[PDB]
């Protein structure tokens, strides 16, 4: 009786708080670039990374 | 040293739905025996439906009728969910005559003592003119299970169902105040359309299982 | 029943095979009849059944 | 908000109920997802192409 | 009908030429399988020959791709209806909506 | 026709050992063969009359988990040795049983002494081994007249006892072909037994335990 729902994908509970460091550390990076530290492809590489 | 099972509880709460109880039964007994009871029960009993619809000016299906707000189709469904129930005979013609504007329900049948409408409150049609009028033969014979009409012109023929029970629901309990522990209590409630009586369909179906079991008896 | 490209067997079994194969051949730590010596498959059938 | 309209009935919030089988009236091991699905019928039959 | 829908269902009934959408509200006179009598109301009506509106539905025909389309009714006698209310049910269509 | 219903008239047994059996009834209605195939798998597995070894006293052994002189195996081994043994027994409740050997060699069902009117459908069933010559074993079965089968959890050795006497069985449902009608059934019964009855008189005697449930309706 295997059967699929919307209680069997789960939802990590660490994802809101990772996903707020990701935007944190765009932000610190977009802040770097706006005073004219990086340039706009390395700043494009590190937001990738 | 077994216990036989006796019917002790026929509950009757509506004309649809009904219980069946079976107080004395064995561990194990009661599961498979309900199982076979339902699997009896849904499988095969006899009925009686429509199964041929014969109306005056109408050639085919595929038409209308002055007067009539539903097509002959509509008719033809409305007519396969009739719940009739004949006494003593195999086949039967109904009649129906109805004249002036007003809805056409099972109750404007003239038929006789032999066979019993068990719900009058089915519409079959609307009229809608006062100078409309319909006169249809309904031929009623008896069947069991589900045969369809592709197993004169002005003849119609329906899917005939011959199924009067609709959902079969058992459960097993534990037994009452008697000292035996291990005993066990099957509670059937079973919902037909209230063409057949619930104690003859337990007789009828325990009569198709022992004669089913006989050639095991055999072998 | 072998593929005459690489040698690779082509009978191998879909999700719904593998899926029953999966869930029968399974364990979990406490579960009903745990612990007991068993005289053959035929008891664990009828055991199970 | 479908959990909430699920405790507006006498159905559970999960969506799935046990069902027995019908062959051998042994329940299944899981809850199975019970529900209501739209369905469709194309214009494929088989009649048209055997 | 679609227990599960989305709302665009009736925009779809209303703009094709499937359902019978009537065109000058009134009382509905006369309902019939192939027919809709509409008697229009004084308001609507033009100031020379005053007259009522006839729908003759589309009842089984061939389409271009071998199916059937008809056209049932779903308004009733006496009814009041308004201008822009469909009055018959064509094929894939209930009560105004598109039921595929 | 609306009361008729079709009988099996063709029915063919595959023998092919002494206590395993094929049978095969065809044709039957369609639905039939499940309906008929689980309710006789539900009585043969679980209510069945029979004999089997309820409980044992060794004196040497006195706790579930321990290891004894002399022999080869341990005494699980030595309980599930005495789960396979069928005996047959006449229309007494219970007797005690008592088994006593001096010397190497396996020790077979044919040492148990005759005391009383039990019978041994396999004699060359062995129990234990013994190593030593100076060993010996002295164990006390107790035989009992039940019905299915009952474990050691839900109640001294506790040993497991089978009063079903089949061990293996599984039903099929095939197709059968009419003439004039095709949805049909076939069923194809597989049971085995333990050599204590036949087969066909054990599919006989759920017949009839099925039968004599149905005869305040019928």
């Amino acid at each position: 009786g295997a059967s699929v729902g919307i209680d069997d994908m789960v939802i990590p509970e660490k994802k809101h708080e990772i996903i707020s460091e990701a935007e944190a550390e765009v932000a610190e990076i977009q802040e770097q670039f706006q005073s004219g530290l990086v340039t706009a492809g390395e700043r494009y590489n590190k937001v990738i990374d | 040293e077994f216990l036989k099972p006796r019917l002790v509880d026929i509950e009757q709460v509506s004309s649809t739905h009904a219980k069946v109880t079976l107080e004395p039964l064995e561990r194990g007994f009661g599961h498979t025996l309900g199982n076979a009871l339902r699997r009896i029960l849904l499988s095969s009993m006899p009925g009686c439906a429509v199964t041929e619809v014969e109306i005056d000016g109408v050639l085919h299906e595929y038409s209308t009728k002055e007067g009539v707000q539903e097509d002959i189709l509509e008719i033809l469904l409305n007519l396969k969910g009739l719940a009739v129930r004949v006494q003593g005979k195999d086949e039967v013609i109904l009649t129906l005559n109805k004249s002036g504007i007003g809805p056409v329900t099972a109750a404007d049948i003239t038929h006789d003592g032999d066979v019993e409408i068990v719900k009058p409150q089915h519409v079959i049609c609307h009229l809608t003119d006062e100078n409309a009028s319909i006169s249809m033969r309904i031929k009623v014979q008896r069947g069991r299970g589900y045969v369809p009409a592709s197993t004169p012109i002005g003849r119609l023929l329906v899917d005939a169902c011959y199924s009067p029970v609709e959902r079969i629901a058992y459960n097993v309990e534990a037994a009452r105040v008697e000292q035996r522990t291990d005993l066990d209590k099957l509670v059937i409630e079973m919902e037909t359309n209230g063409t057949i009586d619930p104690e003859e369909a337990i007789r009828r179906a325990a009569t198709i299982l022992a004669e089913q079991l006989e050639a095991f008896v055999d072998l | 029943i072998l593929s005459p490209a690489n040698g690779e067997p082509i009978i191998v079994p879909s999700q719904d095979v593998v899926l029953g194969l999966y869930y029968m051949t399974r364990d979990c730590v406490n579960a009903k009849g745990e612990g007991m010596v068993l005289t053959g498959p035929k008891e664990a059938e009828r055991l199970y059944r | 908000e479908i959990k909430e309209l699920l405790k507006l009935g006498d159905l559970p919030t999960s969506g799935q109920i046990r069902l027995y089988d019908g062959r051998t009236g042994e329940q299944f091991e899981r809850p199975v997802t019970v529900g209501y699905m739209y369905m469709l019928k194309l214009n494929h039959l088989v009649d048209d192409k055997m | 009908k679609p227990l599960v829908g989305t709302g665009m269902e009736r925009a779809v009934a209303v703009d094709s030429g499937v359902t019978a959408v009537a065109k000058r509200g009134g009382v509905v006179q006369y309902v019939d399988a192939s027919r809709i009598v509409i008697k229009v109301n004084e308001d609507e009506m033009y100031p020379g020959e005053a007259g009522i509106d006839i729908y003759n539905l589309t009842k089984y025909t061939r389409s271009n791709q071998n199916t059937c389309i008809n056209q049932m009714p779903c308004v009733s006698l006496g009814e009041p209806v308004e201008r822009g209310d469909v009055l018959a049910d064509g094929p894939s269509t209930d009560l105004g909506e598109l039921a595929l």
